[PDB]
């Protein structure tokens, strides 16, 4: 049993017709202090998987090392390591999910919430969640922390059920994700303007975008707001 | 591997004997003779030190007679170092019993415990047995004065008079001849010294080549006293009995 | 000296092959499997007339649906029986059912090769494990100290085994009744035994679906012996 | 839960209710608070459902192993003590059990042992265990005799559970009856309280406070 | 720990260490067991090479395992103490858990099991001891007599002997013991046991120990004079 | 302080027919007032014509199902591909649950299938392994809403034959698979209305001698 | 000679005799054949009986839905190694949701057997195994030796008189590799291959044991009247 | 359990122990014997937490019976009491201590003297002319302080014991369902069947 110290906030994601999108801001908070402003919380595994992690950063860096070690270990005595016997999203997830549930069962958890986004060998979209309790679930849209409360509602308007996935293009999906990140910057007190975004497409592969910023913000209406009720000046 | 160098200390011969036990008994047969004699009013322990020197500090020396508690003592025959390992274990066992039951340990129970330890080294562990034979002289309120002996096999037996170490065959015959049931301590002292004087491999029996002890009820009223004899006291009892 | 788990130049484990020689010195045990049941029989072989023969226990119950006969160093069998009984009862606890005869036999055979430098040597006893289950019906197995087990329609182990096995070769057919099997075990035991066969120096047993495993009384076996004598004198 | 067991001329009567609860929620009305360990041994179940079920079916495995090894039926004393020694090992860990181990052997005769998760093991003629135990005791103590017929004893046990089922909120559902004799136990049916109550009221003239 | 496999098979299918343990039993002093109609008697040889012995305190050959069961032996004396101690502990353990004393058969099965375990365990040698275990089951008047040996096999006997010159006394018992009519009384049973030892013992003085066990925990050891009277009567009838 | 348990909501229902058995469960997964997934399967085909669901804390539920599926696999290896009977599966699950008596799987487990006589069977478990064969059982969040309805409409409790006035009960006539699925659908529709953790979708697994069939029905998404 | 007392001792020519003696146990064992095409992989095994009253010793063991082996030598040692494979296949599924590669299964068997050849006290395994399987890279056949050596092959045979079947497969190499989408013909080739190792005895209904795994075919074993079709 | 008393007179030791067993609201039994014979001339009564009491008593009983068989000799009451104390003194610093208080009444055949030892669950031993555990002593010690003599007969000891039980039945709130009385003297242990 511990308490989280340096933490990372929401990770949001969704499926679209040819793949999956995932995003997360670059902040490492220390309570109310916005301490570290250059933290990458999306960690790619091969060219077909991206693991997005929220919660305790020291535990994230541990998990990051496990995944790095996993790639090394899979390559051992494996001539098809860059082909048929490469790491799949489903393999990487199940491994993490196993570790998370084992750690909760020893009463010494990895204080995180994780989303594994990727594309399988057969072109199928993969998107599944796991957390410190070992709880797992899948959905067309997935989000952690504040994203669960604010992003999911917005992303579910685009993809409300399974049948809406083929009807959703990559441009429409990315637009929805970027909008959701803006909303979280408006409303999450532990978010940053700077973020990273990753797309895994079955045709165009893995596209990793860094140093993105929330733009087209609405603040002008603030000038008209005066007092808390009766005040006019 | 290591099997190549294993002597296998705990095995039977084709005849059904324990090799190492038999050879340990052969070792003990070269050790200085120790005699125990039980009388109606006490017990005597007499033992011969092995070829000493004039430069040996006798008054501070102890190789034969050891104190286990206030009521029980032992005479040693064999490897002294092996005996001290067992003696310290026996001293502890007596104290454990005293702590548990708040009574002094009965002689036989102490003897059985040490004998069981010896037995273990002949059945398991792959280690050599203790090359030691004891004569236990002790007193308790159940059986009174008691003499026991134990050997490397872990077998023990009770005695009226007994010898261990060198020339036991000759010594046992002499004891069997002169011993009587109504005998007293002063008489038993004389018998013990006379037996050693005849069985000894030395030219003459002197005070500096002996260790001597008595367990007497000759203590003021109903209680038992252990007396480990000093060099000058062994010299006096040798003159008294008419050996020197 | 040499390792306990050493291979010979022919590719056999020395200790396992030597334990098989001890089993050849053991008293005879015979088993016959039929569609009406399985019969188990043993030679008691008392070393002296003062020895109370009914105390010789070479046929043993493992469960209600599984019995067992032994041959060789019979003292070694006690821990094997204990394990078998535990395995049978434990499986019933875990699965609320009877355990398959083959699965029980496999569990016993797993102990066999657990020796080295675990126990210090292989078992010096062979077992005939007979029973019934719903899947494979009436069965008879031969469990060795090699860890190997063969299923048999009929089998003999012990000092008179190869002579008895040759006799079982001719006599066994797929339409044998239980009564016919009982007499057949008695016939072959009487053939290979040193002393004259009677109810005191030989013991019968059977396992049926209805009644389960039963060791026969000396009075019941005595009648089957008398029935045997008459039918052999009939031609 | 309400369970009882008593010794008499014709052996032992064992009677239990059938209700299981999770707080005020009635989880089940059809539970077997009695387990048949063997044709001669019965065990009652009170307290934790799982604890009682698990360790009493385990007890049956141990009793079966005993008679395999010893070629003889296990005594009620030995069987009860296996269970009591087991739960004593787990004392402090949180097991919740109140059981009667009932049986008949030649050497002992009809015997009942109360076994408890606290480690208590008591031999006795009459026992009532469970949240409704006090209600059952009232009927039993006023009507108990050694010289009871199997028919009359069965009814007394049935009636005693009914008394508890009525008053105790955590007792009810149905009544399971067992009769244990020299030749083993004999099941005497499941009796729904919803039908039994009105039947007993009419025939016996009791329960005049209730209207029907 | 010392794990060396001392008890192993040989090419001819023999375990020599177990067989050499039997040779140690052959060396041991003779022990005999005879059961009558309502009793069992255990006879034991004391070798008279050891005089000047204190017979009060010297370990007796027959040992009580419980108040209703006794154990005598032939072989290594030190080894026997270990089996006797284990047996005594198991007897009290059985009373504690089963609430009933051990049967003679159960106690024998335990001791035999211990002996077997020492024939296929690493780092240990077999016990150089064979035992005779006798007594009466709780609330039972049928006499019980069992034998064990280093290999671990055990069995029940109407009458049996073990130790040195046991071949001779077994020869005597086989012709003199009738199964249809066993020694009806204590006198007859003790007499037959003393007779059987007199075939081997030498002098009938302090060389014969007798212990009579009767039902309901009635165990007594005969004295020198009591045994001497049997010795006197046997030889006076023999002078004819 | 770290809390190793959670509550993922959901509700399950098992009904045993004369020659069939059904095991139903909603597809909604939740924490507190949020929805995790609108379609997260909860009832699983475990092989040997057995279906299973472990409702409550999903991590413990997934772990248990995973371990039982594993138990079936090894039962085949160890016992010559023998079919695992429903009663034997039930006893095996008891030992899985009680094995963690002092750190329990926080789940309500239900299994369904056919017994060895071919008749429909449902078994119900508590979190620490106590089990019992039943004709009817609902488990999970809305179990308190559903079970009374099933006592009334499956076992005809408190129902009597008109004209007799309480003297003669309604006879316990057997229900068909079509009749049972109607009761299941109505049970979950009613539960969805009054329980916030129930909704989104309903997945039913039907078990017959012919095998395991699936049926899916939409539920309200509010 | 002086260097065959235990497995921890090299001979003066650098040989390990205990390992070689373990290899000898395989040669005494009954013949078994393995072969594969691009779509399917087949095991064929000649089972051996003790006598006419006895059953025929089983030769083939299933490890997973997509993998299994046939044995030749000490059967209990095959049970130990097949149990290890079952666990490793199972660990791969439970932890990584991944079917164990046949090549990696061979690597694990090699390393397990090796430890027994370099340590004092233990002994080498006295059995040879033929592992077949269908994974993400298609059909596979492996040959395991208790020296530790594992080899991937198109076809092979181990046991007594196995050289006859091995030569036949060496001739037929170009034919049977092309048998794609036709299980019965691939088995026919395997049955014809094992027939080259027979003397005196012939393939009967309770003598023959066949196993197959492929693209849309789980590892299944055929015995009894199920193989009468191929006799 | 509840009340256990002890008194040492001229030639014997008398132990009285309640018959009731109360598990919560109900009295489950009214004929319970809260004692075990350790040896022919040594008796131990006990009271404490449920389960632990019987488990401890039977454990001690087994150990003393083992000693008796091994040595063919009966341990003195003083020796038995010391063994029991050590077990409790060991127990108090265990993971889960034995919550048991005992009285040990014995007749020493060597000294021809009765002996009564009082030991609590901590391992606190005292030899006494009369003793008690729990709330029993609060009522009974004042009567015993007044009436007791070292030269009393067994019959006088029983009469003084009746006066103690009568006071307990009058002033104690719990119904302990009377007592089972047992006498320990030179001839062994016997139960007074009418009290
Ligand atoms: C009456 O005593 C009855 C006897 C059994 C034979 C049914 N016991 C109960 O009713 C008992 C009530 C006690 C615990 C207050 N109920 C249970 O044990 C109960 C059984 C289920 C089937 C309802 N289980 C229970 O309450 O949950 C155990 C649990 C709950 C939550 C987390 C972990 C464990
Ligand atoms: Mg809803």
């Amino acid at each position: 049993t511990q308490q989280p110290i340096v933490t990372g906030t929401s990770v949001i994601s969704m499926k679209y017709d040819n793949g999956v999108i995932i995003a997360a801001d670059n902040l490492g908070s220390y309570g109310s202090l916005l301490r570290f402003n250059g933290v990458e919380r999306l960690i790619p595994v091969g060219d077909n998987t991206v693991v997005g992690i929220s919660g305790d950063i020291s535990d994230m860096q541990h998990i990051e090392r496990l995944l790095k070690d996993l790639v090394t270990e899979n390559a051992y005595d494996n001539p098809l390591a860059d082909a048929e016997e490469a790491l799949e999203p489903s393999y990487i997830f199940e491994y993490l999910a196993t570790v998370m549930y084992q750690r909760r069962s020893k009463m010494n958890p990895l204080w995180n919430a994780i989303i594994v986004a990727g594309v399988q060998s057969n072109g199928d979209q993969f998107l599944r969640y796991v957390n410190l309790l070992g709880v797992t679930y899948s959905s067309p849209t997935l989000a952690t922390g504040f994203g669960a409360h604010m992003a999911n509602p917005l992303l579910r308007k685009v993809v409300d059920r399974e049948s809406d996935i083929p009807k959703t293009t990559v441009q429409v999906a990315e637009e929805a994700i970027v909008n959701a990140m803006r909303v979280l910057y408006y409303r999450d007190a532990r978010s940053s303007r700077n973020f990273s975004l990753a797309i895994i497409d079955k045709n165009t592969g893995l596209t990793f975008k860094k140093n993105l910023q929330v733009e087209n913000m609405k603040w002008d209406f603030a000038k008209d707001i005066k007092g808390y009720g009766t005040q006019k000046i | 591997g290591s099997r190549r160098y294993d002597s296998r200390t705990t095995i039977f011969s084709p005849e059904g004997r324990l090799y190492q036990v038999e050879y340990a008994l052969e070792s003990i047969s070269h050790a200085g003779t120790a005699i125990g004699i039980m009388a109606s009013d006490g017990i005597v322990l007499a033992a011969e030190r092995k070829v000493t020197s004039t430069l040996l500090e006798q008054d501070t020396s102890t190789e034969k007679l050891y104190k286990l508690n206030d009521k029980i003592a032992v005479a040693v025959a064999g490897l002294t170092a092996d005996a001290e390992i067992l003696i310290n274990t026996a001293r502890i066992h007596a104290q454990n019993y005293l702590k548990t039951y708040n009574e002094d340990i009965p002689v036989e129970i102490l003897v059985r415990r040490l004998s069981d330890i010896k037995q273990g080294y002949t059945q398991h562990g792959g280690l050599r047995p203790f090359g030691v034979s004891f004569i236990y002289a002790g007193y308790d309120d159940r059986y009174g004065y008691q003499l026991y002996t134990s050997n490397p096999s872990g077998n023990y037996t009770g005695w009226k008079a007994i010898s261990v170490g060198a020339n036991t065959s000759a010594a046992q015959t002499l004891l069997q001849m002169d011993y009587k049931d109504d005998m007293k301590v002063d008489d038993a002292i004389e018998l013990a010294l006379k037996t050693l004087s005849k069985t000894t491999d030395s030219s003459a029996l002197t005070y500096d080549r002996l260790e001597f002890a008595t367990i007497r009820k000759g203590a003021n009223d109903g209680e038992v006293y252990q007396k480990i004899f000093k060099p000058q006291e062994i010299k006096d009892i040798l003159v008294k009995t008419g050996i020197t | 000296d040499r390792g306990v788990s050493t291979f010979s130049p022919e590719g056999r484990l020395f200790q396992v092959e030597y334990s098989l020689e001890a089993i050849k010195l053991g008293s005879t045990a015979i088993g016959i499997a039929t569609k009406e049941g399985v019969v188990l029989g043993v030679e008691k072989r008392a070393t002296s007339p003062l020895l109370e023969s009914d105390s010789i226990e070479k046929i043993v119950e493992i469960d209600r649906h599984i019995g067992c006969a032994m041959s060789g160093l019979t003292a070694d069998a006690r821990s094997m029986i204990e394990h078998a009984r535990t395995a049978a009862v434990t499986h019933n606890l875990y699965y609320d059912e009877d355990i398959n005869v083959e699965s029980l036999t496999q569990s016993v055979c797993d102990l066999a090769l657990r020796f080295g430098e675990l126990m210090s040597r292989p078992f010096g006893v062979a077992l005939l494990i007979a029973g019934h289950d719903a899947d494979d019906g009436y069965q008879l197995f031969h469990a060795e100290p090699s860890g190997t087990f063969y299923r048999y329609n009929a089998k003999a182990i012990g000092s008179g085994s190869e002579g008895a096995q040759a006799e079982l070769l001719n006599e066994w057919h797929s339409s044998l009744t239980l009564k016919e099997a009982e007499l057949l075990v008695l016939k072959i035991l009487k053939q290979v035994m040193e002393e004259k066969l009677d109810e005191n120096n030989a013991q019968l047993s059977c396992i049926t679906k209805q009644d389960g495993f039963k060791i026969y009384d000396n009075e019941k076996t005595a009648e089957l012996i008398k029935e045997l004598k008459e039918k052999e004198a009939a031609e | 839960t309400t369970t009882l067991a008593f010794r008499f001329q014709g052996g032992i009567i064992v009677a239990v209710d059938s209700r299981a609860t999770a707080g005020n929620w009635v989880a089940s009305q059809t539970v077997k608070a009695v387990i048949e360990i063997n044709p001669f041994l019965l065990g009652t179940m009170a307290g934790g459902a799982a604890d009682c079920q698990f360790w009493e079916t385990w007890l049956g495995s141990q009793c079966r192993l005993h008679e395999l090894r010893e070629k003889e039926r296990i005594s009620v004393a030995a069987a009860s003590k296996i269970l009591s020694n087991l739960v004593y090992q787990y004392k402090g860990a949180g097991l919740s059990m109140g059981t009667m181990i009932c049986g008949y052997t030649r050497k002992e005769g009809p015997t009942i042992y109360y076994v408890d998760s606290d480690g208590t093991r008591l031999k006795g003629d009459i026992f009532c265990v469970g949240s409704g135990q006090t209600f059952a005791y009232g009927v039993l103590d006023s009507n108990y005799k050694w010289d009871l017929s199997v028919e009359d004893a069965l009814y007394l046990g049935k009636r005693s559970i009914l008394a508890a089922a009525h008053r105790d909120a955590y007792s009810g559902g149905s009544v399971n009856l067992y009769h244990v004799t020299e030749d083993g136990w004999i099941y005497h049916g499941n009796h729904d309280v919803g039908e039994l109550f009105w039947k007993v009221k009419e025939e016996e003239g009791s329960f005049n406070n209730v209207i029907g | 720990g010392y794990d060396r496999a001392l008890s192993i098979f040989s090419p001819d299918g023999h375990i020599f260490q177990v067989e050499y343990a039997l040779e140690a039993v052959k060396r041991g002093t003779c022990a005999v067991g005879v059961k009558g109609k309502n009793c069992v008697v255990l006879g034991c040889e004391r070798r008279s090479t050891l005089k000047l012995q204190d017979t009060r305190i010297t370990p007796s050959k027959v040992s009580k395992i419980d108040s209703h069961v006794v154990l005598s032996f032939s072989g290594l004396n030190a080894d026997s103490r270990i089996l006797i101690e284990k047996a005594r502990v198991e007897a009290q353990s059985h009373r504690l858990t089963l609430e009933d004393p051990v049967t003679v058969e159960y106690l024998t099965r335990y001791v035999a099991g211990v002996q077997q375990r020492y024939t296929q365990s690493g780092g240990v040698r077999p016990f150089g001891v064979s035992t005779l275990i006798a007594g009466f089951d709780p609330r039972d008047d049928e006499p019980k007599l069992y034998q064990t040996e280093p290999s671990g096999i055990y069995s029940s006997w109407s009458a049996q002997t073990i130790g040195r010159n046991s071949k001779t006394v077994r020869e005597f018992l086989e012709k003199n013991y009738d199964r249809k009519e066993p020694p009806a009384t204590v006198e007859e049973c003790v007499k037959l046991t003393v007779r059987s030892l007199l075939e081997v013992v030498q002098t009938g003085a302090k060389n014969i120990e007798i212990t009579v066990v009767k039902p309901d925990s009635d165990i007594v050891a005969l004295s020198s004079e009591e045994i001497n009277q049997y010795v006197t009567q046997i030889e006076q009838e023999k002078q004819e | 302080q770290f809390n190793p348990y959670g509550d993922n909501g959901g509700t399950i229902l098992g009904i045993a027919g004369e020659d069939f058995a059904v095991l139903a469960g909603d597809t909604r997964n939740i924490t507190d007032y949020s929805i995790n997934s609108r379609y997260e399967p909860k009832v699983f085909d475990c092989g040997d014509n057995i279906v299973m669901s472990a409702n409550g804390f999903a991590a413990d539920g997934d772990a248990l199902v995973k371990r039982f599926k594993n138990s079936v696999k090894w039962y085949h290896f160890d016992h010559n591909d023998k079919k695992l009977s429903i009663n034997s599966a039930a006893r095996n699950i008891q030992h899985l649950l009680y094995g963690k008596r002092f750190f329990p799987y926080y789940v309500h487990t239900i299994i369904a299938g056919l017994d060895e006589d071919g008749k429909g069977a449902v078994y119900s478990f508590d979190p620490v392994g106590s089990y019992e064969r039943e004709q009817c059982r609902a488990g999970g969040a809305a179990a308190s809403l559903i079970m009374p309805f099933l006592d009334n409409q499956v076992n005809f409790k408190n129902q009597y034959e008109p004209g007799t006035n309480g003297k003669v009960k309604k006879p316990l006539k057997y229900l068909s698979v079509e009749e049972v699925i109607k009761l299941v659908r109505d049970s979950f529709t009613s539960a969805t209305e009054r329980h916030i953790q129930v909704g989104d979708g309903l997945e039913i697994l039907i078990v017959t001698k012919d095998g395991v069939r699936k049926e899916f029905y939409e539920l309200k998404r509010d | 000679n002086n260097y065959d007392g235990d497995t921890v001792t090299f001979s003066p020519t650098g040989r390990l005799f205990q390992v070689e003696y373990a290899l000898e146990a395989i040669k005494q064992g009954s013949v078994t054949v393995g072969l594969r095409s691009n779509t399917h992989a087949v095991l064929v095994a000649l089972k051996r009986n003790a006598d006419e009253l006895s059953s025929y010793q089983k030769k083939i063991i299933k490890c997973d839905e997509h993998m299994g082996l046939s044995l030749a030598g000490l059967a209990p040692d095959a049970r130990v190694l097949s149990n290890y494979l079952r666990q490793q296949c199972n660990y791969s599924s439970l932890v990584f949701n991944r079917k164990l590669a046949v090549e990696r299964a061979g690597h694990l068997l090699c390393d397990k057997a090796q430890k027994n050849t370099q340590s004092y006290g233990g002994r080498p395994y006295g059995v040879g195994l033929l592992i077949i399987g269908y994974d993400k890279s298609g059909a596979h056949l492996l040959e395991f030796q208790p020296s530790g050596n594992v080899t991937e092959l198109y076809g092979t045979a181990i046991g007594a008189r196995s050289q006859g079947a091995k030569t036949y497969l060496e001739r037929t190499l170009d034919t049977f590799i092309k048998i794609d989408g036709n299980p019965d013909e691939l088995i026919k080739a395997g049955v014809e291959a094992i027939s080259q190792s027979l003397r005196d005895e012939s393939l009967t209904v309770d003598n023959l044991s066949i196993a197959i795994v492929g693209k849309d075919t789980p590892f299944t074993i055929y015995d009894g009247e199920a193989v009468a079709k191929y006799i | 359990m509840d009340i256990i008393l002890g008194i040492r007179v001229q030639d014997s030791v008398i132990l009285a122990s309640s018959k009731a067993v109360t598990r919560g609201i109900s009295v489950l039994k009214d004929s319970d014997d809260k004692t075990r014979q350790l040896s022919p001339h040594t008796l131990m009564s006990f009271a404490g937490e449920a389960g632990d009491t019987v488990q401890f008593a039977e454990y001690i009983q087994a150990n003393i019976q083992l000693y008796s068989i091994r040595e063919d000799y009966e341990l003195s009451p003083q020796a038995v009491s010391s063994f029991v104390r050590q077990e409790l003194a060991k127990s108090i610093r265990s993971r889960r201590p034995y919550q048991v208080n005992v009285l040990i009444g014995g007749y020493d055949k060597k000294k021809n003297k009765p002996e009564l030892y009082q030991i609590d669950y901590l391992g606190t031993k005292v030899e006494l002319p009369y003793g008690a555990h729990g709330y029993s002593g609060f009522y009974t010690f004042s009567l015993l302080d007044h009436h007791y003599r070292p030269d009393m007969t067994t019959e006088e000891g029983l009469d003084l014991l009746k006066l103690c039980v009568q006071e307990l039945e009058k002033r104690m709130p719990m119904d302990f369902k009377g007592v089972i009385v047992k006498i320990v003297d030179k001839d062994g242990i016997r139960q007074v069947d009418d009290f």
